[PDB]
């Protein structure tokens, strides 16, 4: 008659590594790291993405004539940009404080579209017409759909035009003006004006005057022309006045913006977005897993698992394995 | 620290037992069978899962760097950004895997503490009234029905009862 | 006769957590976070905070007329900032620098006022009436205590003025100075002038030239004009060359500047100050504990244990207590 | 893991015992009592005071935030100092927290080890004078007054002492 | 986690020993000596050694600061470089430091659960063939040569062998 | 006859520390830590260091007269600059952007020196004569090797100047440039003109436009007047319009440039640079360990073990030594 004492073994080849020993077989085992992503984008809490398409972020929100299926009002859980999107900054100049600006749409849930100045604002002064062969829609020039040029009228001259927008709004304003500067002050003259020029622009908050740099650069995009790009945010209950004599490219249509409650993101991915849903959506693709850590990225938007450089991350829970 | 147990004097494990991490196997002239200590199988198996959830827990939270952009006048910032994001990616990794390696050690030594324990358990009952092979196994000086084997197995063996038999098998 | 071989066990009910198990009760425990507060600021090393009561951080620098409690010597262990501080900058326009301002003051343990440039150094103008009410005492107009600002004389034009400071001194100075910007051309003739006119400052280490920006603005405090304010250090050693024929806010008085040892503090909290000491103060009030760990506060002054978000980080020291 | 003693093979704690955490209850003649074990308590003391200290001083430096402020032209350098105060704050949240679940652990083992150490101590010296019961307790095979049962305590009991007057019981019984 | 063997029951080492960290020292007719126990040994160095590496290799990363300047108008970016760094310092000063506290407790735990598993193989063999003199050394009750000796420490001592001639002593 | 079984013992004294005791004598050990410095610089990857000298990071690449060995081209691994340069920027003024330049050069590890604009590129004005006594060269006054100083002409006015340079070439290119400003009108009349001056830059991505922003200033370097210095990097393919019509300190010698593919190093020291080859090169000296943790340096530009304020990691390997 005999009983013994002895510990469970099966057919597992799993294995762990140990402090003392790697490569050890166990019974029973758990991996805590996932590598797997679906290589496409989803909706976030049931809501859909913005997809950018062949616009720029800047050639969106600036309104980039070939940017039109998307100037329209736009409601994202995340924004996702194309590497190599045509539609941009199509005129020629810097914006100022460009990637302060990604950040803050970055952080935006909600736009709406409106028209903050009418082009019937500016009287004295030419405001059709104010179009760029370095700015094409279709075929023949334009220009951008939030902005507008203003030269000066044919017959007399450019007087001192102004503007006021009180945002009683509920709220806040996003919107955008540049100054034009002419490569040499014969292309001053005709366009605008001899004489000391100003683009003056004024809220409760916010000082801002500038006045033309006249001066001979290269051509890009057949410009040797610059506008310096500008963007600010109307504070609800404020008040912009618009002041100039000349070189102003105007605010035409603005967007009242919208906080987002947590942190949003801003993907550059050339991955197709769908109709689907994700609780984890990396820039690398989307994860579904219930394990704890990651390979794929550090990038990402929802609910994810941590991101780590692991391969595998398996603990043990059973014993030695031994047949 | 190795507890000896597995790996140790019990030389192999039981493919035969199926229903538990630890437990028995036993002969009678009523025959034989295996069965596992579901005793200290559901005390290792609530260790283990609270183990792998605390684990988890701890893990919860999460560094999420973000995308945002930097001219080439902020490339002292850019790096500063970099070398944070690198720096919290490099201490999470390290975390992660080290937890791993001395876990597992910790693991694998709890499931050899609980056989040896057991083992004890064993050897602490039948005392002289059995023959302790040395190996985890046991031969009894007495003949030990299944109603026998299952007071080993619940913790009450009778050891005076059978005293009187076995010593006069010398 | 027998002998047994046993373990303590006691009353104690107190738990702690394992990695295998939790609440178990133990026979000893510590707890090493503490999560209780004094909601209440105190003194740090036998040094008073200053409370700015009514006022901004700017609005007490700068001198603002409502802030008269406040214009003297200042030293302090910590600085604390009213949420809903009505006295900053009465006049409109914005403060250059204004977080870099902030961050520098925080690092500050004492700072001494007196007068660097007086009102005799500008002569041929009319220092007084360079008043507004959009900084008002009371009812009439006033102006803030640090800054002068400068108009015409009523008889004749405004000329040059002049001024230096060679800061000989023991200590670094931190001074005040602005550029005034009318909102219609009216204004600068009758208070300045119409020909061209600068601002003109100057040391070893910084030049600074301006012109005004004549615009109109929205209204506030009655106001379409603006000053551009300016902060600077004036290093011990260095020079101040002060240049101006026209829309100068002159520094006046000015801060001797002592720098802290280790690092200041700014609170912006509603907690009562009172009468007693504290080794270490938080934001959100005072610890008196001697464990490792905290609940109550990122932010505080002195000597603090670490903070962390655990609700409890109680380490057994006793055994499973079995009664 | 578990050295099988506390919550064991001896089942229970003592409340009786109040001088120390390791002990001793014996019987006799004279009577019944409780008696910790100084040596082992205070080594155990030792070590976890050491342990408690030790764990306290690497824990002794801080992360300290700041207030600074950030403009709305700040965003990026206001959001990277965020995620470097919530960053370091994940990080020490998540060592502290760790380390007591673990350590708790190690420390509870430490005083099974200790009393199963001693339990083997006693064993070691009574050998077949005493009858191991199983659950902690021996039965001696003979006589052992106060003085027998302090030089067990004390590790110094004298077995060749004792030898023939046990298995004289053990040839009666 | 101490087993109660190195400076236990077994009070005090071998400097006699100096080829291997557990063994056995024995006596008979024939003499006396040392031998170290080869197999175990060799397990606790080998884990030992991958103890030390596997800790290098997860400390191979580095947090590596830089020597960028910032003016005077920078005072908060700089100071919160400053933080960082240090931050990531202190961090792993922690882990560091800490770590080697933790295990080397562990890893001195570990030899005395090897050389309690190593008397426990003795015992288990020997049995009653053999007096337990309880400070991990046994007195035979029968003869045992170098044959005999090396069975036991090579694991296959005999005891059927031997047991006749124990028991009438 | 007897067996016994035991464990190693010797003659160490070396000690460790537990989590449960402390000063504990072990019989085999191994220390984590390395401590050991040799205070000097070697080579990384064969490559020497670029020595400063007596020359400041801003007086090297400016051109200063009295860095004359460095103006050249240089490959470095890592720069040293020496605390007391006494050769920086030898003429009064401001150096824009000053740290992100210093960044730059940090991830750099070769410069070509050439020509950029040659003093025949600025027609009807004196290309000669644009020297000062606050940077002299040898004997005489001078000044930057890198910047050229022009001046009105007595005999005809200062006319709008033009340079061009298109890169073609390889690499990128990094100019300097500068705007004067006199301390006094008579001065900027003397040497420019008149009327309202200004130095234009453009390129296809940047746009720069300055005036003289002139202001009384105290002597430095016996100079009350003022240079703004100016830095850029003229990409591949882009091309440079220079346009002025006063006031212009023009590029003429510049770099081109290449970036570093790893990391790359500036340290302040006063150690020797020697003829020797290191692996790991600390701002404090070499080290040649196999060790994981350092004492020395958290500032390093090779491979080294990772940087902790402990003075001793030695974890223990043999066992507790008990003779
Ligand atoms: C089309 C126009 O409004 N003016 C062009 C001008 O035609 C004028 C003619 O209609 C009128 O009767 O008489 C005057 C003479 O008194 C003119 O002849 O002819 C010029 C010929 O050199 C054109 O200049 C060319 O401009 C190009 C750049 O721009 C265009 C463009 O982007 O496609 C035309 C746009 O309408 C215009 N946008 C405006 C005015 O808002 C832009 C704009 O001027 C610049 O882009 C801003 O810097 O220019 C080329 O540069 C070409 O080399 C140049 O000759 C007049 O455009
Ligand atoms: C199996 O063991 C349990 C104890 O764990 C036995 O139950 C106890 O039996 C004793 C007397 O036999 C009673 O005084 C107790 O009240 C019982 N319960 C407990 C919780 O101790 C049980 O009888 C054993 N089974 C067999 C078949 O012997
Ligand atoms: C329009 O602006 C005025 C002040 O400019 C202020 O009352 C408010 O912002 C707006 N008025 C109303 C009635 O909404
Ligand atoms: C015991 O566990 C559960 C939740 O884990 C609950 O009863 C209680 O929160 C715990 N005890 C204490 C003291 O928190
Ligand atoms: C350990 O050695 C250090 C070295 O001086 C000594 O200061 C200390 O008192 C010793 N004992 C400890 C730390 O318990």
């Amino acid at each position: 008659d005999k009983i013994c004492i002895g510990y469970h073994a099966n057919n597992s080849t799993t294995k762990v590594d140990t402090i003392l020993e790697k490569n050890v077989t166990v019974t029973h085992s758990v991996e805590l790291l996932e590598n797997q992503k679906e290589e496409r984008f989803c909706k976030i809490s049931n809501k859909a993405p913005l997809d950018l398409r062949d616009c720029t972020l800047e050639g969106w929100i600036l309104g980039n004539p070939r940017c039109g299926i998307l100037l329209a009002d736009q409601s994202w859980s995340y924004i996702v940009e194309r590497p190599n999107a045509r539609n941009g900054i199509c005129y020629p100049g810097t914006l100022n404080e460009a990637e302060e600006l990604k950040a803050l749409i970055g952080s935006g849930e909600r736009v709406e579209r409106f028209e903050m100045f009418p082009k019937s604002t500016w009287t004295g002064v030419n405001t059709e017409s104010g179009v760029s062969s370095a700015c094409p829609l279709g075929n023949g020039p334009s220009f951008y759909r939030n902005l507008l040029w203003i030269i000066k009228l044919k017959s007399s001259e450019y007087p001192v035009i102004r503007g006021t927008f009180n945002n009683t709004g509920d709220k806040s304003i996003l919107y955008f003006w540049g100054v034009h500067h002419p490569p040499v002050t014969t292309e001053q003259n005709a366009l605008y004006g001899s004489g000391d020029r100003y683009v003056r622009m004024g809220t409760e908050s916010m000082n801002f005057a500038r006045s033309p740099e006249i001066a001979a650069r290269p051509a890009v995009n057949g410009q040797r022309g610059r506008i310096d790009y500008f963007w600010s945010i109307l504070k609800p209950g404020e008040t912009l006045n618009v002041e100039s004599n000349g070189n102003l490219i105007a605010p035409w249509y603005a967007y009242r913006f919208v906080n987002k409650d947590s942190k949003g993101a801003i993907f550059r991915s050339n991955l197709p977005i769908e109709n689907c849903d994700a609780t984890c959506q990396t820039t690398e693709g989307v994860i579904r897993t219930n394990k704890t850590f990651q390979n794929v990225s550090p990038l990402w938007i929802g609910e994810c698992p941590k991101y780590v450089k692991s391969k595998s991350l398996r603990l043990a829970t059973g014993l030695r394995n031994v047949p | 620290g190795l507890f000896g147990a597995i790996a140790g004097f019990i030389e192999g494990g039981w493919t035969g037992m199926i229903d538990g991490w630890y437990g028995y196997h036993h002969e009678n002239s009523q025959g034989s069978g295996y069965a596992a200590d579901k005793e200290s199988t559901q005390k290792a198996i609530d260790g283990i899962t609270n183990k792998v959830n605390s684990i988890i827990d701890k893990m919860n939270t999460q560094f999420e760097a973000v995308g945002h952009e930097f001219s080439n006048l902020e490339r002292r910032i850019d790096n500063l950004n970099k070398r944070m994001e690198d720096g919290f990616l490099d201490v999470w990794t390290y975390n992660a895997e080290l937890l791993v390696l001395l876990e597992n050690e910790r693991t694998l030594d709890l499931h050899d503490a609980n056989v040896k324990n057991l083992h004890e358990k064993v050897r602490s009952q039948l005392r002289d009234n059995a023959n302790d092979l040395g190996n985890g196994c046991f031969e009894f000086w007495h003949k030990c029905n299944n109603e026998c084997m299952e007071s080993v197995k619940n913790g009450t063996y009778d050891y005076p009862k059978y005293q009187k038999e076995s010593r006069l098998n010398r």
